[PDB]
């Protein structure tokens, strides 16, 4: 059945799945929606957030992205980041 | 995070209990004060550049040697000039961190650890910093319980420098 | 004499400074009797020993020990007292010390009484012939005794896992008692009373776990509860 | 760890941004459903050892092996360890109920636990219904409308099995 | 005690801390509750001997062997019955105590540690205070965020005991 | 430790009462004196670093035996102890503020220290007066109506200065 | 830990044979240019500071994006654990100058730090880059004549920079 | 650990069985040899030193190997733990002997123990050579009809040999 | 072990600093030194045969029963008399790699340390080997600093043995 009641959200019902089937109010893990994205401080090339500036180690587990009971967990095991390129030639001459 | 919120679990988790009344009150003192300080952090972001390029020009205005000296600490060139205020933007930036979260937060992990270590090595005199936190305790034109959320982040920062 | 053999270091977190003044909330409440507590608060010094040397677990009224308590109550034990105890108590070396090995029960007691993982295998090796020939009460007095104990704890501080998150992050390293269990993969076998290992999900033909989708009229129910006032 | 008010700046700073008008007109929604979250954390504490023994009752009815001679919560000082583990995850479900998102109960509950339990025997498959039949109890409990005004709490409920369900999945 | 002020002073003196706004706003939820509880302890302490006599009755009719089996344990003789309703204002005593301090400090210092070593010697049933709390809670007439404040250390009371 | 509210808490038990309706009343005017409390203890930890440089360096004006060579104060390492222990002061009588009572400031700060300063020769007298110039720069501080409503808020300012009294008789 | 000359001893114990001529003179070898190797790390140990601040601020202008918001020497604390790390390695560096061989720097400062530096998504890349800056600044000094006597010293120069290539390539 | 009445009790308690007539007959077997099963342990602790110490040295001598220098147990530290190893060994066989099952053997002496002396280097197949050699040692002293009433203790001699024998598959 | 270099590296690193020169004065010391010691270490090795046949002999003389006594751990068969002769080059041996290091390093890991479980478990008497090193002593044939070096490893040894 369609989670109707309040009550079966222990009875049957577990959580929305993706972001988009979430609560009306809040995102998926149940907090409150709030926009991403804030006004930068310090536009800046040499010196500010530019298009290449490293990503927060702390971006994942404030998400709670790097826990793997989690959903956001993704695991990069079986991802093309860990297949060899083969355009690499010590790893085609190797491998014929 | 120094929020109330997760000062009230780790004093629950200390002894291994549920959330009782003690804690749920900690929680609810932070909700009756989240008005105030979320109308400090709006008026202090949108006031942003201002506040940024006014306390720069009040510490050259005080130290004008940071602005003559030449050497890699001071402000002597186009390059001293942008990380000088970097720095300014860094210290408003932190602040109005504190007014979202409620508490000495964000303050604690990004700027306050370490910065002693820092402003010994880069030769970064401390005094520069409380001179353009002072510009922004007077310029920033709040009032009420709103200036009184906001100047205890300001008088929280200058503390750790002094 | 047969000194102890030599084992290398290896590089973790309580080796090296952290720069924070103003510690957080994942700093670890240090429970002492440096700072006089009465006897509710002497209470709470008690349950974060046992929690440290026992498990969450292991605080059943059978394993409590009432006159170790009351000799901390009246001045007379200190806490490294009062943790080498907990360790020569007959509950610890009857659910503990006797379903490991030496090698296992070295890096139970390195975990909750020094606060720190081993820092490799031959650690385990070369503290685990102390066991086998002086008994626990020669182990852990020379495992208190270490300049590593005296300089963090002293002798009136309750010991804890020492520098387990980095203070800019959200997950931290894996807490000691869901890292290092009661016993292992080996004593699991028939030992302790164990059938087939593992076990698939429950299954049922009323599903249970079915997710909302975007139609759905609970994700609008959303008011659900009550209604607004105006006009 | 992270509340949901800290969730947003570690975002923001990652990215060296202020705070926009939009993002904190969302930070003062989540605070006017602040006496709404502390009633549901407020039911689930007062009532916290009728859903631990209500729940684990209702576990050995239909699972009878657990119980017998040579199961796991056989031997009452393993009966007693598995009350203790349902305690323990209502704990920190309440928790995550507060701070609005589940971190705390990531790195200090969850982790590392399913590989505790087979390091034991213990069948990770029927502790995920024990915390299962604990999230409807708890959720048929914050449904109730006993001692509270008028008015609406519903996303919240949805919130706190979503909780449960987090803790469900990370022990199969 | 664990009150709402010691514990905002233990997290600060763990952290060597001044008390910052995370430990002022957890303050001053209490002094925001603290309406509502006051009210609380003054309307439970007036009717108190209201609630005693009912709430030993309300045993009586539920466990009426307490009354009929012969034995010390039991509220047969005009002695045990004596202690009985002793022991009910015993608890409500502490749940006013809770009230004014705000947090369950008082009875875990009074009452709750080594409370088991005392029903397991003299073979008091813990079922018999549960009864008799349910009692109080169902006929304490308080209403509103009043009975809010009562109950939550009513139900600390039945969940040391269950 | 206690504070104000418990104070009256554990005198009530050793007698076995209810607390009569004028204990009840005389706490809850202390409920409605708590958000001028609070303002005491703000306008102290906010000028705490200023409290203690100033009086420290006009105690080394009008007592310069304590830093020329030989004297207590010499060396570093003991000057960055009498900073250390001007802070701790300050810091448990602000605990004691917003508690109430001294019983935070009796046993964790004062217990043993006119014992400790004679072990080391500390001299315990000029202590005392510095514990007294950090009394008057913040019963100054206290006394500013810079940012607040202009109420009345005097019988707090001499409990605070009852705190300082307290730490200065207690070393001598 | 080992230096040079109980390294000769632990190749010569465990063939079981007393020390031969060659082996005696190859000894006093190292004894005769030992001023010369106190006069290196002398010369490192005294500038120390200088040589860790300067090749960071040059890293940090050639990779600019590791102070970027993001980057990972982005804080203040992440900015003083980077010249933390820098100063712990050119410490174990200067314990293997005056050794003779890097066994100190293996066992006490290398094991484990390429696994912990990918654990914390700190780019070991650049930990070498900053390694290597530190080397040419510690070599230039190291051959200044400035208060020594004139000479040749090139082959203990070429075994400090091969400290610091060990160092480099360990961290990868 | 147990002894052999406690190996039958924990194997009944996974059944949920009391224990049959059969079970309490061979129990009460073993109590009837009880005296010659104690006169075993007393030959084997009496003359425990003289057991490894002669086996030891047919074990020196026997492969020359173990105390050449390079060789494992050369020097002071490696041939005095090679001779703690045998008494730790003997020790824990009559452990075995006393509670009638090799339960205190298998948990405290011999877990783990093959991939401890893999990790040191240490040549496991000559460990049990050794161990081989105290087996015919002590089994020779059980034979010994010295202050002992004439009997047959030949099946409990069969397994004394039968702990040794264990000790010695696994460890290699 | 306890070379001077190791025992200068282990005191810096414990603090967690830097070499000073309390350091380098400490391993200068040792340089000064060495060409005394390495003078030692090169005119024992090429008298070491002279000067284990010569303390061999010395103990059958000061104790005859050893080449009488039958037992494995007497010197009266040709298997016992190689092991005692060979301690002796053990114990000389240890002595010239101790001069080359410079202090009491590689006989402590290589021959003190479990020495009293070996003279007890094979009934060694270590008043065996103390006539063999008082022997060395009187004729390694060394005067001046260089046999000031030798005899400082020697009684070294004769002290671990009384
Ligand atoms: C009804 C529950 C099921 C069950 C449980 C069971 N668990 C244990 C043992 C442990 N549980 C934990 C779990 C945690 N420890 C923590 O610190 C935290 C977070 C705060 C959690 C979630 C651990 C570490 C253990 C083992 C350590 C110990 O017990 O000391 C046991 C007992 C195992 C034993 O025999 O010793 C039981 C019975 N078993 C079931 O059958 C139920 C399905
Ligand atoms: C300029 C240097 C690069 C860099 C460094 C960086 N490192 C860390 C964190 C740690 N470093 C260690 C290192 C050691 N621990 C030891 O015990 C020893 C001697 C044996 C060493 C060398 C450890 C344990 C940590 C983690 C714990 C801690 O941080 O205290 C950080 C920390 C911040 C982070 O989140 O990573 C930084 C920034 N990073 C760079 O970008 C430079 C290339
Ligand atoms: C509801 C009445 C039921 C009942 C009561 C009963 N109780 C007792 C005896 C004791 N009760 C206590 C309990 C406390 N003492 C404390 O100080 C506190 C905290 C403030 C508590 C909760 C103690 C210590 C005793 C024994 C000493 C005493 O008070 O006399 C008895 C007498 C038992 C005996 O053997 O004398 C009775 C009858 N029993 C019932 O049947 C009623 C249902
Ligand atoms: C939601 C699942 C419930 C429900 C909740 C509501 N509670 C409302 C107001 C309210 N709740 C509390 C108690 C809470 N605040 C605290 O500080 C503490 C701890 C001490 C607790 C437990 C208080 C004090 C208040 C009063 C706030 C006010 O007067 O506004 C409420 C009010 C409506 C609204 O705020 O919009 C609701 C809906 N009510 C329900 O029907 C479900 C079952
Ligand atoms: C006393 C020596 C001071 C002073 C104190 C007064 N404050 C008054 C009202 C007031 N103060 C605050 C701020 C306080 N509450 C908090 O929750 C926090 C921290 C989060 C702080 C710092 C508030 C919000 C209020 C308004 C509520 C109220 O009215 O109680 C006040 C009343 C006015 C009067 O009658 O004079 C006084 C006296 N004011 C002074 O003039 C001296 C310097
Ligand atoms: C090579 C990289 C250098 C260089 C080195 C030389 N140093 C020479 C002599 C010398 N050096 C010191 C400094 C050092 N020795 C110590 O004992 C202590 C601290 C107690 C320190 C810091 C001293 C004292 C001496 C005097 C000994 C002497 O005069 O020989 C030296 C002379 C020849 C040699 O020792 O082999 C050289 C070549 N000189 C250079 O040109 C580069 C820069
Ligand atoms: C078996 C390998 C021997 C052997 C053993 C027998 N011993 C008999 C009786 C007996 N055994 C002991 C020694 C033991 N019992 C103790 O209580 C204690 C100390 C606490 C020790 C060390 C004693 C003292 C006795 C005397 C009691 C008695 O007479 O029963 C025994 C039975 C006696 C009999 O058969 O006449 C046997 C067979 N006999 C052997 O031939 C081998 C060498
Ligand atoms: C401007 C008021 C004055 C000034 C500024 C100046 N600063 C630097 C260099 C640094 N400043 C920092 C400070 C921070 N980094 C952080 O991550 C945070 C918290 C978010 C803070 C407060 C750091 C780490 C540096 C060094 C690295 C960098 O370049 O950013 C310089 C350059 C000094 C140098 O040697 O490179 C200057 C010029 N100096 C003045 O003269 C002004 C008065
Ligand atoms: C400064 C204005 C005056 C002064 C101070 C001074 N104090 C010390 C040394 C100690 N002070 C303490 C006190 C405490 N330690 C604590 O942890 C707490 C909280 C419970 C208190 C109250 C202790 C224990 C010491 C000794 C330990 C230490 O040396 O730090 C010194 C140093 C004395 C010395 O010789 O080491 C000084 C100089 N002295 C003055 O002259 C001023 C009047
Ligand atoms: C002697 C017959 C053989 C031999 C012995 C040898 N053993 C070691 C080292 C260790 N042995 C142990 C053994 C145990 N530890 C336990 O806890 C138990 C009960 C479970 C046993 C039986 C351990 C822990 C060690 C390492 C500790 C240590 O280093 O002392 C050595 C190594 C000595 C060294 O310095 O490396 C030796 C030589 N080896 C042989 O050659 C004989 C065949
Ligand atoms: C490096 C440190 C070190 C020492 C010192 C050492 C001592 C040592 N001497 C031994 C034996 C022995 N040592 C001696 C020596 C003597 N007994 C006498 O009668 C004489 C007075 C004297 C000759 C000077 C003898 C006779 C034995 C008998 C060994 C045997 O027969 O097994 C043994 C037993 C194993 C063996 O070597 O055969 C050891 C370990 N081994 C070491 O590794």
């Amino acid at each position: 059945d369609k989670a109707r009641s309040r009550s079966d959200w222990g009875n049957r019902n577990v959580l929305p799945a993706s972001e988009g089937d979430a609560v009306l109010g809040r995102t998926a893990k149940g907090a409150v929606a709030v926009p991403e994205f804030g006004i930068p401080q310090l536009d800046d090339p040499v010196l500010g957030f530019g298009p290449d500036s490293m990503v927060d180690p702390r971006i994942a587990e404030a998400d709670g992205a790097v826990w793997r009971w989690d959903a956001g967990f993704v695991d990069e095991s079986m991802t093309l980041a860990s297949c060899a390129d083969i355009s690499d030639e010590a790893v085609a001459d190797e491998a014929f | 995070m120094k929020t109330p919120i997760t000062e009230a679990i780790a004093t629950a988790d200390n002894q291994g209990r549920f959330l009782s009344n003690t804690e749920l009150q900690a929680v609810n003192g932070r909700y009756q004060r989240a008005t105030a300080s979320l109308t400090a952090a709006k008026a202090l972001t949108g006031s942003a550049q201002r506040l940024i390029t006014g306390a720069a020009q009040a510490v050259y205005n005080k130290f004008p040697y940071t602005t003559q000296m030449p050497g890699p600490a001071y402000a002597s060139s186009a390059i001293g000039k942008a990380k000088c205020a970097r720095d300014i933007g860094y210290y408003l930036r932190m602040v109005t961190y504190c007014l979202v979260v409620g508490g000495t937060g964000p303050m604690d992990e990004y700027l306050v650890a370490g910065l002693e270590e820092i402003n010994r090595s880069f030769d970064l005199s401390p005094s520069w910093y409380i001179e353009a936190l002072q510009y922004i305790k007077n310029s920033h034109g709040l009032s009420g319980q709103v200036a009184n959320e906001a100047n205890a982040y300001i008088d929280y920062a200058i503390n750790t420098l002094s | 004499s047969i000194p102890i053999l030599k084992y290398s270091l290896s590089t973790q977190n309580q080796r090296v400074e952290s720069f924070e003044v103003n510690p957080g909330d994942e700093q670890y409440r240090i429970y002492s009797t440096d700072s006089l507590p009465s006897s509710s608060e002497v209470d709470q010094i008690i349950w974060a020993a046992y929690r440290q040397i026992f498990s969450e677990h292991q605080i059943l009224k059978s394993t409590k020990q009432p006159f170790l308590e009351s000799q901390l109550r009246f001045n007379q034990i200190s806490i490294k007292d009062f943790i080498k105890g907990l360790v020569l108590s007959a509950p610890f070396r009857d659910l503990n010390y006797n379903v490991n090995n030496n090698y296992r029960f070295v890096e139970i007691c390195v975990q909750r009484v020094l606060g720190r993982d081993i820092y490799n295998e031959r650690e385990k090796i070369a503290w685990s012939i102390i066991i086998a020939t002086q008994g626990l009460e020669g182990f852990i007095d020379t495992l208190l005794n270490t300049q590593e104990y005296l300089s963090n704890f002293g002798d009136s501080i309750v010991p804890f896992q020492r520098r387990r998150i980095i203070p800019q992050r959200s997950k931290g390293e894996m807490p000691f008692n869901l890292k290092t269990p009661r016993y292992g993969i080996e004593f699991r076998s028939k030992l302790a009373a164990t059938q087939f290992s593992w076990a698939s999900p429950i299954r049922r033909f009323r599903p249970q776990e079915q997710q909302p989708k975007a139609g759905d009229p609970a994700l609008f129910l959303n008011m659900v509860q009550e209604m607004g006032p105006g006009l | 760890m992270l509340d949901a008010f800290a969730k947003v700046v570690a975002q923001a700073d990652a990215r060296g941004e202020f705070l926009s008008n939009t993002q904190i007109d969302a930070l003062s929604k989540m605070v006017k459903e602040g006496n709404q979250r502390l009633d549901i954390v407020n039911k689930v504490t007062s009532n916290a050892s009728a859903i631990v023994t209500n729940s684990a009752r209702a576990l050995f009815a239909e699972q009878p092996q657990l119980i017998q001679p040579g199961g796991n919560a056989y031997t009452s000082r393993r009966m007693a360890a598995c009350l203790r583990d349902m305690e323990i995850v209502l704990r920190y479900v309440s928790y995550a109920m507060i701070a609005g998102d589940s971190s705390v109960l990531d790195d200090r509950c969850l982790n590392g636990l399913r590989e505790t339990y087979q390091a034991l025997g213990t069948p990770g498959s029927s502790v995920a219904v024990a915390i299962q039949k604990m999230k409807d109890a708890s959720v048929a409990l914050a449904n109730d409308t006993t001692g509270t005004p008028i008015g609406d709490c519903s996303s919240l409920v949805a919130e706190l099995a979503g909780y449960f369900d987090r803790a469900a999945v990370s022990v199969v």
